[PDB]
């Protein structure tokens, strides 16, 4: 989606995306 | 002469600038450059298909797609799909040259500048082995790494067996050990050296070994942090003299060899590897093939005395007296020196790119802090009010990138900013005025906003040259907290986890629970916070200590209110989780007691154990059948990027056929050769 309502953009104490090793910019 | 025999020259020699530009363009062997060329180049094919992107280049630059890019420079642009992939075979046949030594300067030419033009076209692509290559081949565009081990020399006599001047293997061995120990220097950081910035590696299987003799924090703290801070900062002295080369090669080795299995980065380990024997003797591969077998030496080409070369000068007693140096020995000396000392000077260059400075020093590539710094971003939120209607609004993290790297630097924030501006009016957005709140702790350090939520980064301020502004600074003096929160951490239950949190004065974090995120509570450790229930419109003011119950599927908002940023904690429970498990566990034990004596939930059950069952296997299946997986995985994509790239370059000289031919052409790229 483009678009995220006031309830999805606000909740911080969500489950992060952990796309792979997302911490270190080293990494491809 | 006992320095003459440590170093390989003597103190006279850099007592004028004509002794040190005859010194530097001594004759030297080229066997070692040109097996250094042969394995880059090799590694550089290996990785265009690979980390370059040339597999997924249909998805990174289609054609009609909305995308923010991140440019070095906003002037640069990327060309058209087909032109794109004419841009990457152009770097693949200078790579192949690279590596065969054919038609060597051109092929470093065609290498580098596409290369560097793919570098500078996007900046989130950065990093430390990237830059190397792009170091690397800028460095062996100016070598004579074709007078050996080349078909050059197969084809041209002349080239053959011609020596090369001493300046070339300094300059390598310079950016060898200047990549070594910048490292090392960079990991003097006090979270590499307290053992916070990769404390998880010890954990890995590969450092079995040492706890038979060490506990898991001094495997993490010794080995992994000062161990590799040592090894990094002693490799380039190890590697340089002649009486420790054997230890340093062994322990640069094993090193690298542990790297490449536990980071995915790429074929730097391989190229670090390869670039390890330039410190050795020049003449180490005819030593190498001298000492074969009598019964292999008839095949290969004899091995002679090597004829001279105009690209250096001979001094000698006996034969003339001398020659005045050559314009070009005054070159490869001053590219020497100079190229040395800007690649000394531009990992500590930051203070006079001061807009690039965030939390960290710079953009992330060029300085060899490699896993020092490690980020958790926790929420990223994303608002734009129209300038048109006044309507706030929020976009999904990340709508228009193909890159998570926007979130830590303030220069591809304004990037992102500027294009969401440019892009949201085809969404019916008049000219927006769009905000951040991210929140990233680096280090296990609090979590914090990087930038200011209340400013307005389309119009705000960004300069190359000038501390911006708006990026909030790092709290510093809570880093001793980490223990404690550690502590927090370790000391929970397994079903619940802790978000640490430090706020701003005078800054609110806006929060909506979710629904299911019952039993969520928050504690105060320092500074003072009030709590605004929204819904019941209800201030409670909390002190150092208390903890305050929050409602599920309700707003809350955490106002900082003490005139020194506060820090607070996050407890919650995943109640649907809790509930799930509990009903999952007691149907499947009174399942088993009665059978022994569908669903969603019966199915996610089945899926976990299938999944643990392939688990298992997997671990019994024998290697090589996961070898032949990733073979064929690899094969696959080196495939794909042969195809696409025919495609691409068929239209490009013939025209493109036909919808229906691009669209089966196209599906027989993906096939998936042998799956
Ligand atoms: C003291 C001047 C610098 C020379 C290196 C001193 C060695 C002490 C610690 C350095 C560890 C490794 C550094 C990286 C190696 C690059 C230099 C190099 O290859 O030198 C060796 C090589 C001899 O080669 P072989 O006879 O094979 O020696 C094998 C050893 N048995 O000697 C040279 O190339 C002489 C080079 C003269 C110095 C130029 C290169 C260094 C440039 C410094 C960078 C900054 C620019 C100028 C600084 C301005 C102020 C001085
Ligand atoms: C016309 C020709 C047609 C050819 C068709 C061949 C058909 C057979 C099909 C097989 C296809 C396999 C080709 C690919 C080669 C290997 C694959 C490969 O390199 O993959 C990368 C793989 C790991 O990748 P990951 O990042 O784990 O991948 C997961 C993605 N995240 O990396 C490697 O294994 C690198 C391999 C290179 C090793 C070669 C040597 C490296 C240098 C070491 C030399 C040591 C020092 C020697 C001293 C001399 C130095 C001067
Ligand atoms: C030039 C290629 C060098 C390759 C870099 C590899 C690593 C080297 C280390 C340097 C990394 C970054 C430093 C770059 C400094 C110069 C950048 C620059 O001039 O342009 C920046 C900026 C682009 O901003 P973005 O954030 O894309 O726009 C946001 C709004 N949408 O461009 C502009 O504002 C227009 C021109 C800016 C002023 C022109 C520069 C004049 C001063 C000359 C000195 C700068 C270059 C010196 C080169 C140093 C050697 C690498
Ligand atoms: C019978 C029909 C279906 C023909 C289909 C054959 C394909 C599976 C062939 C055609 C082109 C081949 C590719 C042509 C060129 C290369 C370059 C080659 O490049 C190298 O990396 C080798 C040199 C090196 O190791 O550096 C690797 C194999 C590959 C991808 C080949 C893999 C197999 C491909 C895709
Ligand atoms: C995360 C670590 C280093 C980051 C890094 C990487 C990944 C590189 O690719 C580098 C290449 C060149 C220059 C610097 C690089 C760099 O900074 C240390 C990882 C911990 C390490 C694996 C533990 C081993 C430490 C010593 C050497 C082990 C003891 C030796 C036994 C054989 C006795
Ligand atoms: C909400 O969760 C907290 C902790 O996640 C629960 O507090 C625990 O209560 C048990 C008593 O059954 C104690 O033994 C633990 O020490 C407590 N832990 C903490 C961190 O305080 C609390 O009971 C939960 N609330 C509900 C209603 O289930
Ligand atoms: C809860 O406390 C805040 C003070 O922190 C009250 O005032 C708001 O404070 C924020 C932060 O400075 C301002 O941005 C707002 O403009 C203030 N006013 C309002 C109405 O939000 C806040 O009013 C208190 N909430 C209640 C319900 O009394
Ligand atoms: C057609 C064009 C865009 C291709 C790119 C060519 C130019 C821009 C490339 C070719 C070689 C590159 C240089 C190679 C080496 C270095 C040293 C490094 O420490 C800073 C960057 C710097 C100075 C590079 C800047 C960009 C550069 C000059
Ligand atoms: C657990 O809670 C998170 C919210 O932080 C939610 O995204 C997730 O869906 C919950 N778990 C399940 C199984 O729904």
């Amino acid at each position: 989606t483009v678009f995220l309502d006031h309830e999805n953009a606000n909740k911080i104490l969500n489950r992060p995306k952990r796309y792979n090793s997302g911490k270190l910019e080293e990494f491809v | 002469s006992r320095i003459g025999k440590l170093l390989g020259f003597e103190w006279t020699d850099l007592s004028s600038w004509r002794r040190l530009v005859t010194l530097l363009n001594r004759p030297t062997d080229p066997a070692s450059l040109a097996v250094f060329r042969f394995l880059f180049g090799f590694l550089m094919v290996l990785d265009i298909p690979q980390e370059r992107g040339l597999s997924s280049l249909d998805r990174k630059y289609l054609d009609g797609l909305d995308v923010c890019r991140f440019p070095l420079l906003d002037a640069l642009r990327p060309l058209p799909l087909d032109w794109m992939y004419l841009v990457y075979t152009i770097m693949f046949l200078g790579a192949l040259g690279m590596m065969l030594g054919l038609c060597y300067r051109i092929s470093c030419v065609l290498f580098l500048l596409p290369y560097w033009y793919v570098f500078l076209l996007d900046k989130t692509s950065w990093n430390n082995h990237s830059y190397l290559y792009g170091l690397l081949a800028f460095q062996l565009t100016f070598m004579d790494a074709n007078h050996y081990w080349s078909v050059d020399g197969l084809l041209n006599a002349h080239r053959r067996n011609a020596h090369v001047p001493l300046w070339n293997y300094a300059v390598l061995r310079g950016q060898i050990f200047i990549v070594y120990f910048i490292a090392g220097v960079k990991k003097l950081d006090a979270d590499w050296v307290e053992g916070y910035s990769m404390e998880y590696l010890s954990r890995h299987w590969l450092f079995s070994p040492f706890k038979l003799l060490l506990s898991e924090e001094l495997t993490s703290l010794l080995v992994v942090h000062w161990g590799g801070l040592l090894l990094d900062l002693s490799a380039g002295f190890l590697l340089f003299f002649d009486v420790s080369r054997s230890i340093g090669l062994f322990f640069v080795s094993y090193f690298h060899c542990m790297n490449s299995q536990l980071f995915s980065i790429g074929m730097f380990s391989y190229v670090m590897l390869a670039s390890s024997p330039l410190f050795c003797s020049p003449e180490w591969p005819r030593k190498l093939v001298s000492y074969c077998p009598r019964r292999l030496q008839q095949l290969l080409p004899l091995k002679a005395a090597p004829q001279p070369s105009v690209s250096c000068v001979y001094k000698r007693s006996r034969g003339k007296s001398g020659q005045k140096p050559g314009l070009r020995h005054q070159l490869g000396a001053a590219f020497t020196l100079l190229y040395l000392l800007e690649q000394l000077f531009l990992p500590y260059s930051h203070f006079l790119t001061q807009g690039y400075n965030n939390w960290t020093n710079g953009l992330y590539g060029y300085s060899w802090d490699m896993m020092v710094h490690s980020r958790s971003h926790q929420h990223v939120k994303i608002t734009y009010r129209d300038g048109r209607t006044g309507e706030l609004g929020y976009l999904n993290p990340g709508v228009f990138t193909q890159s998570r790297r926007w979130k830590d630097h303030a220069d591809m924030l304004k990037q992102y900013a500027t294009c969401l501006s440019r892009l949201l009016p085809k969404y019916n957005v008049t000219e927006p005025q769009i905000y951040f709140d991210i929140w990233v702790s680096i280090n296990d350090r609090f979590q914090q906003r990087i930038f200011d939520p209340r400013v307005d980064i389309v119009q705000a301020a960004w300069s190359p040259f000038q501390r911006t502004s708006w990026v909030q600074p790092l709290l510093m003096d809570l880093s001793p907290w980490r223990a404690k929160l550690q502590e927090i951490k370790s000391s929970l239950d397994n079903h619940t986890e802790v978000v640490f949190i430090a706020d701003f004065p005078g800054l609110h974090l806006e929060n909506f629970v979710s629904e299911d995120l019952g039993n969520t509570s928050i504690q105060l450790l320092q500074g003072e916070v009030t709590v605004e229930l929204v819904a019941e419109q209800k201030n409670q003011t909390l002190r150092e200590g208390e903890k305050m119950q929050l409602p599920a599927g309700e707003y809350h908002k955490v106002y900082t209110t003490s005139p020194s940023p506060s820090c607070y904690m996050y407890v919650y429970v995943n109640t649907t989780e809790l509930a799930l498990e509990q009903d999952l566990a007691y149907l499947q034990e009174l399942k088993e007691k009665v059978e022994n004596g569908p669903t969603p939930l019966v199915q996610t059950f089945l899926r976990r154990q299938q999944r643990l069952q392939e688990i298992e296997r997997r671990r019994n299946t024998p290697f090589h059948e996961r070898f032949f997986r990733f073979l064929l995985r690899k094969l696959y994509v080196f495939r794909r990027s042969f195809l696409m790239t025919c495609i691409s370059l068929r239209n490009l000289i013939l025209g493109r056929p036909s919808l229906e031919q691009l669209a089966q052409e196209v599906t027989y790229a993906n096939l998936r050769p042998f799956e």
